RNA sequence: GCCCGUCGCUAGUACCGAUUGAAUGGCUUAGUGAGGCCUCAGGAUCUGCAGAGCGGAGAAUUUGGACAAACUUGGUCAUUUAGAGGAACUAAAAGUCGUAACAAGGUUUCCGUAGGUGAACCUGCGGAAGGAUCAUUA
RNA sequence: ACCCACUCGGCACCUUACGAGAAAUCAAAGUCUUUGGGUUCUGGGGGGAGUAUGGUCGCAAGGCUGAAACUUAAAGGAAUUG
RNA sequence: GCGGUAAUUCCAGCUCCAAUAGCGUAUAUUAAAGUUGUUGCAGUUAAAAAGCUCGUAGUUGAACUUUGGGCCCGGUUGGCCGGUCGGAUUUCCAACGGGGCCUUUCCUUCUGGCUAACCUUGAGUCCUUGUGGCUCUUGGCGAACCAGGACUUUUACUUUGAAAAAAUUAGAGUGUUCAAAGCAGGCGUAUUGCUCGAAUAUAUUAGCAUGGAAUAAUAGAAUAGGACG
RNA sequence: UAUCUGGUUGAUCCUGCCAGUAGUCAUAUGCUUGUCUCAAAGAUUAAGCCAUGCAUGUCUAAGUAUAAGCAAUUUAUACAGUGAAACUGCGAAUGGCUCAUUAAAUCAGUUAUCGUUUAUUUGAUAGUUCCUUUACUACAUGGUAUAACUGUGGUAAUUCUAGAGCUAAUACAUGCUUAAAAUCUCGACCCUUUGGAAGAGAUGUAUUUAUUAGAUAAAAAAUCAAUGUCUUCGGACUCUUUGAUGAUUCAUAAUAACUUUUCGAAUCGCAUGGCCUUGUGCUGGCGAUGGUUCAUUCAAAUUUCUGCCCUAUCAACUUUCGAUGGUAGGAUAGUGGCCUACCAUGGUUUCAACGGGUAACGGGGAAUAAGGGUUCGAUUCCGGAGAGGGAGCCUGAGAAACGGCUACCA
RNA sequence: CUCUUAAGGUAGCCAAAUGCCUCGUCAUCUAAUUAGUGACGCGCAUGAAUGGAUUAACGAGAUUCCCACUGUCCCUAUCUA
RNA sequence: UCUAAGGGUCGGACGAUCAACUU
């Protein structure tokens, strides 16, 4: 069916090669998975060697890393804002790698208020010895603290959910965040 | 041609898995990753003090140089972050027992740690096909005239 | 061709097995195993063609069905089993003990040994590598793997396995002046020293060699096998001592030796 | 698909087929040695030309060339063990001066009748 | 002696040649589009945890995409191939016209160019000698 | 200006030919089987044929490029005697 | 080219000729063919120098930069003896190359790792009146080669080597009875085993490693932005 | 083994050709033909069509036995021999045939995979699997649903098969078991310190993600954020861990999470022994098949560089619809315009591209023999491609299979 | 070879709008063609600025064939003002 | 129903602001 070969392709000199051999399965290609947002629908796939690929199609509950805090949570995936390759992916809220989105904030909220004892941008003397110790690392970026009021937080993808079946990524921080923020106020 | 302004493109071009924790304060503004490629090839300062990205540069990138190492002259400096090198050579005919001039052109990728042009006789090494013709990446570059 | 290959043709086998061009289209096509088939030896080759104990692979199979054979003290029943360098083979119904090694002409040699020295062997470390759980490990030329090694061991050295427990023991490093066997090329079967190593980062470092007769020659490094100290091999060596006479010396020895 | 069976031919024809002297001498040896046809003569000459090729090949090289030494001595002791050559001409030059009648005397066909027992090569 | 061209009879080789001449195969546009693959669905049929619900196994069928066989038409090249009639060549033994060339070949010969003429060819302009002059300081 | 002498570079000449060549002839057509100073172009029996076709250039004549089938045992060169 | 009446060629017969279980014919191809010409053609008249000139590519492209001398080293041939119970080595002899020193003469350099070798000497002795002789650490050798930094202008050519599938080719050994072939086989106590083997070469053009540094190119230091320190 | 000869002419010397010669592992054909050895053979034209028949099936002590099979012969009332058929597992992708395609395509030689998957072999490798953790959950072992079989039958017809009724698994689908250890979080309380602390829980492996370590090129000081041991309570901190590659984010470990949760043995044959607290208690050998991951092998795919015959009456080609490149994504086992968005206008060439032709598969190699060369190579070995042509596809580790399937054409 | 003209129609072109004969002959287009086209040429009576031959393009010019289209027609019917 | 591209004016690689039709 599909091919990834370069024999169908023209030459460096613009030249046209012949049909040297018929299509072969070891050069095959497969049609994509325009992974949407919905109930967990995943179709497993036999790849070469009997190794398995896992085509996601409809997802919530993505596993997202928070880098500065160095933790990782599972989050009700909200929606889509920006994609560099095609804006159609935002138009359909379709998921790939590099497929920026918003997500729930409440898990990270409660983690923060649990660990540091604080609140998000508004006893048990052992717990107090914990909270005071964690104090002065309990500060964060004002901009990221902003979205906590809104309850919806920006993140990026690190997976290929059309391969893994998983939708995993990480909350934005730093100057990458600032870049995509300039992009946010520029595009939206 | 030139060097860009790093995040000119639609996507935040960066070094993957290279995290610079903003909670941590520092005098440096970015954790830069680089490397030696080996074979005594000397990594330039520009890789390490620069801000350009170029994943396909053997320095500060994710290719790995190994295989053949060639040299050749530069003839085309047009495209973005890739050039063409001419390899002149000879071919022996026993019948007449003589040689003749042949040549072959080698499209390669170039780093924006180098800054080059026509002339500029090259050191270049094999780098695990990059895009459809380009199997070679610059490693070191010579001056031409002075 | 839609898969791997289950059939080999004569005229394609290794030249050093010494098969006639006739007698078949086909040769055993050695099985998967420790040794690569072109560097290896089948049992049927060892027995039928070299030791003449059997005459057909039928009989050879019958012999293996009798379980008369072991390899490294392990019973092995495959006709096409790829035996090779430094292995052990012993037979108890005849109480003979062997050790596989090439001639100076690079042909796998009939080298009988004692019941001891079928009690140990050698293994060239092809690499060391940090296996998971933090556990290190080592490998050999005969495909074996070993846990928890001597840290000072590094690549291209050799090691004294026990035989059956694994159980590495005293070993020898790669360094100058040592004793070496050759495992490839024109120089296959030869013996000599280390006299100098020539490094070439990028591929295929070389080693110069001096034999006992001050004959000198260079090889690739992957075909090296350190075997002991100079004038002190760790094993019993075959005849000729990998010393590479000339053709003139060959025929001279033949004609003089022969007679009386 | 088995091993091909090697083969070859043991002779070679002349370039010039109609030559009085050549025909005459061939027939002379035929009558002298009790022969069957020209194929046998041609075969001896063929072996001879092979040998002289080898001779030129060796002698092009330096004396003390181990190849030439080994091969010349082996060739010589072959030729003498068959007895075509005398006991003292044992040099790569005399072998070139060698000719076919020397080969032919060592025929069984010859040595029999030489050593009586036939009274004629044809009887032999 | 040698020899030339037209004309004439016969055979054959190839060329032009109206005939939108014919034929094979590719490659193709556009159109049509099989087939299975994945996909939205569907839910004959079985079923988990009075009946309840949720929850599975699930064929037919079906949405959509890609692959794309195959077909229609046109184009198109590459190769064969028919054709009145025309126009050359070659060959023949014993044809017609003449005698252009080889001798100063009877107008010295030849080249290029233009015209003309039954034919070879004649003439004009400009060259060559392969000429029929190695030569007129006297 | 004329004369002798000398030297550069010119058009050529005369004699011999060592040498070269099929020979005529040639100070180059020599320094060649003892086969190599560098370099461009052209030719491969005669005819068909510089014809056909295609292309290109030309106002046009015409030019430049350039075949095939088919046919044939000679054609031809220098030179000797008639 | 034979045959037009007495055919040396036809038709046969007789005789004779070459090859011979093989011989001929047709077509294709190789050598012949120096008639495709690198080696190795021709070009005034036999085919063939463009009408002439300029000119990019291509091909080629003047000379020139450490030569000479001196020292040591130890070899492999060839002699002169031959000691020896056909092969043997030391001196005598040259020849032939090869290596290393000095002649104003990188040895790429460090940072250490390492020292072996002594300028050592800290004690004197085995033993010939003593530098004949060696264990022996405390000032004091780099190169003997590990390993990281830095470059070395680079190519071309060449030597050697490795790496290079087998089979085929050449070729070694061997009575398949010879031979093509094959890789066997040959020796005793053939009633109780002994053993040799199954070579080697060629294996290119590209790539790799090394030695060479003539030849042919390339670079340097001239707005000194030069060098070394 | 470096060779020539006959023909132009009245004769002579050249050029130049025709013919003659020898060979051909290079075909056919004619004539002839006794023997020995050896042995090519429908490639040439029709990768043109094919009747018939044959060419891939497979069992050990050791997967499944109630054949309503056999033998009978012997401990067995669960079976125990043999063993059809069937289930299961493996293979059927090798091999063999052919050379039509294909002109830097293949193929040769030389690399590379720090850019890929890997049935099988061999060697290594798994104490953690459940549960708010006393009235628990098959572990002496948990569950159906099917053939084979029986019988009902249809079809003109195929290896077609429909209904009903039985029954197994190393089939299918489920599901427990196990040491301590320390480390982390959470914490009742108490007592204010310089703070100590019961007890609650987590901690196999795999998958996906983020982050960190993964040192080291030479020797000494100050500070602060914290937070470890020793206190000769002022304080010091002394022994103080580091793998490999030429080179990596490598190896691997660690933290926090993720998973329609991968594995962590409900299997089989021989033997049969020891221990008492005498249960039929507890222990206990040999090997057979499975299994995660790694390594190795078998390979496989991509891939560096150099090398292809004729053609200029083929000089510009390439970009519709990737033509060249970049960034991102998707897909692939995986790099890659492989494909998709977006952007840029590049990329090849008189050192001959592109196009055309090839009566072209490439190569190792064959023939010819002074030499250098030429010609050939369907063909006994390697590599590639194809199975009437095109396309697509399931299974499997592996096929775009064709002695496998679906569709279209003839 | 003759008579004869001032010259005796050359180049070229055709049964063409010029050709009686004539529906000229041959080929083609057609099933069938006094049509058309291309060839032929003793051309009643072609023919060179009374201009000859060709001529891209243009033509409310004359003519033939093809494709599509259609009540022109087979074969007529119906509807509106 | 949307996306992109294509301007002006004012303040110093930008910021603000207004309006358009066209692909």
């Amino acid at each position: 069916g599909i091919s990834r070969d370069s024999r169908h392709k023209r030459s460096a000199t613009g030249a046209k090669r012949a049909q040297f051999r018929k299509k072969r399965k070891f050069e095959l290609g497969r049609q994509p998975a325009n992974t949407k947002i919905g109930a967990k629908r995943i179709h497993s796939v036999r790849t070469r060697g009997g190794n398995k690929k896992y085509r996601a199609l409809r997802i919530e509950t993505g596993n997202f890393s928070w880098a500065s805090e160095g933790i990782s949570k599972k989050t009700r995936i909200a929606g889509v804002v920006y994609h560099p390759s095609n804006n159609e992916l935002v138009r359909t809220n379709t998921l790939t790698k590099a497929a920026i989105v918003q997500i729930d904030a409440t898990p990270f909220r409660q983690w923060f208020e649990a660990h540091y004892g604080q609140t998000l941008g508004k006893k048990s003397k052992n717990a107090e010895r914990k909270w005071a110790a964690r104090a002065a690392s309990a500060k964060i970026e004002s901009s990221v603290e902003s979205q906590f009021s809104a309850g919806r937080l920006y993140a990026c993808i690190s997976s290929r959910p059309g391969q893994s079946g998983r939708c995993d990524g990480y909350i934005l921080e730093g100057e990458e965040l600032a870049f995509y923020l300039r992009r946010l106020t520029a595009k939206k | 041609s030139t060097e860009l302004t790093v995040q000119s493109e639609r996507a935040f071009q960066k070094q993957p898995h290279i995290f610079n924790n903003p909670k941590v304060k520092t005098s440096k503004r970015t954790k830069r990753w680089y490397k030696n490629a080996g074979l005594g090839f000397k990594t330039p300062k520009t890789a390490i003090e620069g801000s350009y990205i170029d994943k396909k540069c053997p320095f500060t990138g994710l290719v790995s140089i190994r295989g053949k190492i060639l040299t050749g002259t530069v003839v085309s400096t047009k495209m973005h972050r890739t050039i063409v090198i001419r390899r002149a050579y000879l071919h022996y005919i026993p019948k007449y027992n003589r040689y003749e001039k042949r040549h072959k052109n080698v499209p390669v990728h170039v780093s924006p740690a180098f800054r080059v042009q026509v002339g500029d006789i090259v050191t270049v090494g094999q780098c695990r096909p990059i895009s459809k013709t380009v199997r070679f990446n610059v490693v070191k570059v010579s001056a031409a005239a002075g | 061709a839609r898969g791997p290959k289950k059939h080999l043709k004569r005229l394609a086998a290794p030249h050093h097995w010494l098969l006639d061009k006739l007698s078949g289209c086909y040769a055993p096509r050695p099985s998967a195993g420790p040794h690569k088939l072109r560097e290896s030896l089948p049992l049927i080759v060892f027995l039928r063609n070299r030791l003449k104990y059997a005459l057909n692979g039928r009989e050879v199979k019958a012999i293996l069905m009798q379980r008369h054979v072991k390899v490294d003290g392990k019973v092995r029943t495959d006709t096409t089993y790829p035996a090779g360098f430094m292995d052990v083979i012993t037979l108890d119904a005849t109480n003979e003990n062997f050790r596989l090694v090439y001639d100076v002409k690079g042909r796998f040699a009939v080298h009988r040994i004692t019941d001891e020295e079928a009690s140990y062997k050698l293994g060239k470390v092809k690499k060391v590598q940090l296996g998971k759980k933090g556990v290190p490990y080592v490998v050999t030329h005969d495909g074996r793997t070993i846990r928890y090694p001597d840290p000072n061991i590094k690549v291209n050295d050799t090691v004294k396995i026990d035989l059956a427990s694994g159980k590495i023991t005293d070993f020898i490093k790669f360094d100058a002046g040592k004793l070496v066997y050759v495992t490839g090329g024109r120089n296959l079967g030869r013996i000599g020293t280390i006299v100098h190593k020539e490094r070439h980062d990028g591929g295929f470092d070389l080693v110069h060699i001096k034999d006992s007769l001050d004959n000198t020659f260079v090889t690739r490094l992957n075909n090296v096998f350190v075997i002991g100290e100079q004038g002190k091999p760790y094993i019993s060596l075959p005849k000729g001592k990998g010393i590479k006479l000339s053709i003139a010396e060959e025929r001279d020895r033949r004609r003089a030796q022969q007679g009386l | 698909p088995r091993a091909p069976r090697t083969y070859s031919k043991t002779y070679s024809t002349p370039k010039r087929p109609y030559e009085s002297s050549r025909l005459d001498a061939e027939l002379k040896l035929a009558g002298e040695f009790g022969l069957k046809n020209k194929k046998e003569i041609y075969r001896i000459s063929f072996q001879l030309s092979k040998i002289r090729r080898a001779a030129r090949d060796l002698l092009t090289r330096d004396e003390k060339d181990p190849k030439r030494l080994f091969e010349g001595n082996a060739l010589i002791r072959r030729l003498v063990r068959v007895g075509v050559l005398s006991e003292d001409k044992k040099k790569l030059d005399y072998v070139l001066a060698l000719k076919v009648e020397d080969f032919l005397e060592r025929r069984l066909q010859t040595q029999v009748y030489k050593l009586g027992l036939a009274k004629s090569v044809h009887h032999a």
